[PDB]
DNA sequence: ATCGGATGTATATATCTGACACGTGCCTGGAGACTAGGGAGTAATCCCCTTGGCGGTTAAAACGCGGGGGACAGCGCGTACGTGCGTTTAAGCGGTGCTAGAGCTGTCTACGACCAATTGAGCGGCCTCGGCACCGGGATTCTCGAT
DNA sequence: ATCGAGAATCCCGGTGCCGAGGCCGCTCAATTGGTCGTAGACAGCTCTAGCACCGCTTAAACGCACGTACGCGCTGTCCCCCGCGTTTTAACCGCCAAGGGGATTACTCCCTAGTCTCCAGGCACGTGTCAGATATATACATCCGAT
């Protein structure tokens, strides 16, 4: 058998089931969603790495990702994304 | 006596049909042959995956659709309905593709 | 050897593309300019894809290479990988 | 949160956290990666995916279909404002274009 | 003998075993006196992980020894 | 504050209507701390088993879920030896609409039948799945050891 | 709607109090502004009763400043003024 | 009897003179005050290095020069020497700045 | 220390001079109100990015480095001011 | 080579090679850095700088000045066909613009 | 104080090598520093991505060569490739 | 078709000043020698799939023709902008006072890198049934020549 | 202003098909537990320059009057895409056959990260001086009403 190939299929399907319980999704939409997730991940991580290199630091804390999300996304989406990330961080640590 | 539509009243119907559809608009074999010749110009004896040709066709279609939208807007700005090549050169010059 | 395949893009095909664009009346000189600009775009993208294939020590192009070649130029493409 | 349970469940997310952490470390973005960054990044990704999926599902239901196809994604992305600005450059395969006819071209 | 085992909960348990007693008998005594499932225990003597192959005589446990218990368990 | 008033309405609600086999009361002076009892349902392997559990309320309620802990020891695939409870409603779908009566009745319902899909303890869950009689007898000896 | 509102229905489903600056969700559920303004950051960003995401509607209405309903606020304050004044 | 130039020659002379020079064309203090007003909205009690203000002024001048070049091209395309706000709007829309 | 009605500081002769550099021979009278709006929007974007950059670094004074970085991010790369 | 002189002079260059190697290693671009890459990068950088400098010097000499100011750099970059495409998005500070006027706007005969 | 390194001496050496009787002002010097940094960052980023694409963990010379071929236009790319190949060949022996 | 103001721009010469080119102390980063282990080059082998080909068949492309609508040239107008000049305004430049805050340094504590055992989340291969596509029929709706 | 006939489009029902969601088996990567060198958080000190103020210029800005050229609307003419019909062409689908090269595993070797030690190359600092900006005074290209 061929080697494993990682993908974000399961998680996208789970989120879709959480939003619209009775709605399915096709394979081409899965490819599009996987590409979109990879694109956003690379953009955010690259911006965070660049910004951490600007201030002469070696670690990428949550603050760098927060600022990268504040920069890349439009303001209205940035506010909600920052709120969601702050939730996730404050709920994970306790 | 035979029924004939007014000049230009079926172009609107064609627009309304095509902007609703999502299929490809260029025949597969001619575009594939064009891609093959352009490729073999750079290097001899290449082999193309089908998905690669499909991606190339999708990119070309999207680019041409955008260019035609901007050209139509230029033509309407010039107080015209037709589109002429100078509109295409103006759109390319402003977009910075040629400069 | 293959040649004169640029005529494969027929006038009705460019007419349909322009109709999707949103034009109502097309002059008779659009077709040659459209062929020229399409050829230029294909030359650029295919050259980038062929260079990407060359770097990988392979003698066949892959849709993945074309996707990255499009991404480099600033025209990202979804639905084919990446 | 309690220990000895999966991190994705500890943080309440759906997207994986360990996978995001591994990608951050081994993707050559920095010498060291914090422990809290993957949670934040996965949360942002999940929020964006949920938003776009909800819009696509609403469009598909409006189109009287039960499965989301790329045309629904194109409609959801372009109809919205912030999502359109974020995804202005990307091209959706087999997505089509929005119906737009200039008022001048319409018959009088 | 008398062996004191300190767990992560601070529970004091004293076991009476023999140097010639095998690990199976010790685990049976643990099951009898505690009821905790056997698969959840891998014990540490002087920083060395215990293996059921060797007996207590090989280790030569000194009198009044403190025993530490750690092992991964899914569910917390 | 608002959490205190909400607790007041909820204590009045539980006082006016007592759930079957369920009683809740504040053991400490602080209103956040609570104690409750669970009685083994008739249609369950547990018979004549009564257990005591403690409830801790966060600073903000019901925005954050309460924490439930089992002071007594129960042998169950979904309950650890320490007494922690792994429940979906407790963390995944906690909502301000849900109340303490509902979460306790849900705990009782899960106590009726283990869920192998999300095993808190893997070995106990699998040995439960393999054979009914083994789990039945181990649960019986454990409940006569602890519950009675 | 419901020009003759009962006092019992005016109770907020969360904090059990008369509605203050009500906000109507697309699921036709009404609750006081503090409850929603809190649950949007410290709850699952979904309707507590319906359990479905409302992120898009909230995102669109936040920029337009159309969260509040003037008609329901006015009818509540005129019908039950003494509960509003004590707040 | 007084000598005055035909309308248009002075404009050409100014164009020729200004395309040769390289200094800045917006007064320093008004631009500094405008930058401070814009900045104080996002965060209060900020302080600016002089080099930052100069960089902002340079970038703004270059961007406006490019926009005016494109606007003039649009105006000349429609057989008009004069430029109009519709030309600016068309240039910005085709460049994708407004979308 | 409030600031008001200051966008008008970009005078009509300044915009005329900028257009003259651009290559404009005849300017209408409605240009001078559109140009101020365009400049305000562009400056708003650049200043927002620069203020975010100086907010991350826990500093109370912006620097030419932050402005250069914001311009590079927005696509308008700038030379001769550091980097 | 003789493996005796400094690394920069060993490759017959002027740009440093040790600095390029350090920047490649500590600039978190990859886990490992090859031995020959920094020499190639330094050569490319030197050659590009050489072209820009010679074009600026020519543009300054045609102006009858002995110093290269940013205006000369702008003229050299904009006039050359390939360098303009390479540096299309770059904004040179105090560089000005190339002088041109559309043929329509010239005075009528 | 602190030390702020730059590409100053090397650029001045190249300028003297090309035009023996000219000079460069400070502003043009900073412009040259910024340009060199920009080109270096572009090439390094492209080479890093190329190395990551093929499941490789090193940056050999051919990665830099391919990045140079991709980024620069035709004649510039050919001349840069020739110059780099000559430099590395003279370096390796 | 130029003619002579009238203007602005180009050109020749003294001068003096502040930035540019260069000398110098030195210290931090670059160079030289040895080790080891993991990454990368090389060889052998599988089988996926991409190229090549023949036959049907038929939707799409090519050619021709009538003509209505649109692009383009010419004319007239009145109004908005270019040009010039007197007047009010605030940028510009020098000099000074100061302190908020950038920037460097010494400690050390808590966050993150590293490594082995382990098993459960997640991927590959199968399978079936329902949602979607195709076709036949009719109801609904723009459209245009003639009133 | 409209009627009505011809043509395109939208609904509804029936039938068939194939891929999407669920399931089972398995291999590998995330968890956990503990250990240890170090990253940066914090407190403290130094001294740079960003802010605010003052006063004296005179350069750019402002408002007004006048004239003109050009943006806009209107009208007329010709010609060229459009819509339709008829005919020729090759795209498309199905089918078969082959072997080239992508992809995988196993093996070996050597390139480079790491460590330590030693030393000179570039950096901050200071100094001399001449290139170019400034002022002043001629000489020539260019524009404008009118012969
Ligand atoms: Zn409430
Ligand atoms: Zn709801």
């Amino acid at each position: 058998k061929r080697s494993r190939k990682e993908s974000y299929s399961i998680y996208v399907y789970k989120v879709l089931k959480q939003v619209h319980p009775d709605t399915g999704i096709s394979s081409k939409a899965m490819g599009i969603m996987n590409s979109f997730v990879n694109d956003i991940f690379e953009r955010i991580a690259g911006e965070a790495s660049r910004l951490a290199h600007y201030n002469k630091r070696s670690t990428i804390t949550s603050r760098e990702i927060q600022t990268a999300v504040r920069l890349l996304l439009p303001g209205e989406l940035a506010k909600h994304a920052v709120s969601e990330g702050t939730k996730a961080v404050t709920k994970y640590t306790s | 006596k035979p029924h004939r539509y007014r000049p230009g009243t079926v172009a609107l119907r064609e627009i309304r049909r095509y902007q609703k559809s999502t299929e490809l608009l260029i025949r597969k074999l001619p575009f594939q042959r064009l891609v093959r010749e352009i490729a073999q110009d750079f290097k001899t004896d290449l082999r193309f995956q089908s998905s690669a040709v499909m991606a190339l066709q999708e990119a070309c279609e999207a680019y041409l659709v955008g260019l035609f939208e901007d050209t139509n807007l230029c033509a309407i700005h010039a107080k015209r309905v037709t589109i002429m090549p100078k509109d295409i050169q103006l759109a390319r010059r402003i977009r910075g593709e040629r400069a | 050897v293959l040649r004169d395949n640029i005529q494969g893009i027929t006038k009705p095909a460019i007419r349909r593309l322009a109709r999707r664009g949103g034009v109502k009346r097309i002059s008779g000189l659009i077709y040659e300019e459209t062929r020229g600009v399409l050829k230029v775009f294909l030359e650029n993208v295919i050259r980038d894809a062929v260079t990407y294939t060359e770097h990988a020590k392979r003698k066949t192009v892959t849709a993945m290479d074309v996707v990255y070649a499009l991404k480099r130029q600033g025209r990202t493409l979804y639905g084919f990988g990446g | 949160s309690a220990k000895a349970c999966t991190r994705s469940s500890r943080a309440g997310l759906q997207f994986p956290v360990g996978r995001v952490h591994r990608l951050l470390r081994k993707g050559n973005y920095s010498e060291r990666v914090g422990a809290g960054a993957p949670v934040y990044l996965a949360a942002v990704l999940e929020y964006l995916t949920a938003e776009i999926l909800e819009l696509a599902g609403n469009a598909a239901r409006d189109n009287k279909k039960t499965r989301i196809i790329p045309r629904h994604l194109q409609l959801a992305i372009r109809n919205d404002e912030e999502l359109n600005k974020l995804l202005g450059r990307v091209t959706i395969a087999q997505g089509g274009v929005l119906p737009n006819i200039q008022a001048v071209l319409l018959p009088k | 003998m008398q062996i004191f085992v300190k767990t992560l909960t601070g529970k004091t348990i004293t076991l009476e075993v023999e140097p010639s007693d095998t690990i199976e008998n010790v685990k049976a005594k643990i099951q009898d006196k505690e009821g905790i499932p056997p698969d959840q225990q891998r014990l540490i003597f002087a920083g060395k992980q215990l293996e059921d192959g060797r007996t207590l005589s090989d280790y030569n446990i000194q009198k009044e020894s403190t025993l530490h218990l750690v092992l991964r368990l899914r569910g917390g | 504050h608002m959490a205190l008033k909400r607790i007041n309405k909820e204590l009045s609600d539980l006082a006016r209507d007592p759930p079957a086999q369920i009683s809740a009361g504040p053991v400490g002076d602080d209103m956040f701390h609570w104690q409750a009892t669970i009685m083994g349902p008739n249609d369950s392997p547990y018979q004549g088993g009564v257990f005591f559990l403690t409830i801790h309320f966060p600073t903000d309620y019901p925005f954050k879920p309460p924490k439930v802990a089992f002071t007594t020891r129960i042998y169950h695939p979904n309950i650890n030896s320490n007494g922690s409870i792994c429940l979906d409603i407790l963390r995944s779908q906690w909502s301000p609409a849900l109340t303490i009566s509902k979460v306790l009745l849900s705990i009782a319902s899960l106590l009726d039948d283990p869920n192998p899909d999300d095993p808190k303890v893997p070995e106990i869950a699998r040995i439960y799945k393999t054979d009914r009689d083994k789990y039945n007898r181990i649960s019986r000896e454990w409940t006569q050891k602890y519950a009675m | 709607k419901d020009a003759i509102p009962s006092l019992s229905e005016c109770q907020c489903g969360i904090c059990m109090e008369i509605l203050v600056e009500p906000v109507t969700l697309p699921c036709n559920h009404t609750l006081c502004k503090p409850c929603f303004q809190s649950t949007v950051e410290k709850a699952s960003l979904c309707c507590p009763f319906c359990r479905r995401r409302v992120s898009s509607w909230t995102r669109y209405h936040t920029r337009r400043n159309s969260l509040v309903n003037v008609e329901l606020w006015t009818i509540i304050q005129k019908h039950y003024p003494r509960e509003c004044k004590l707040r």
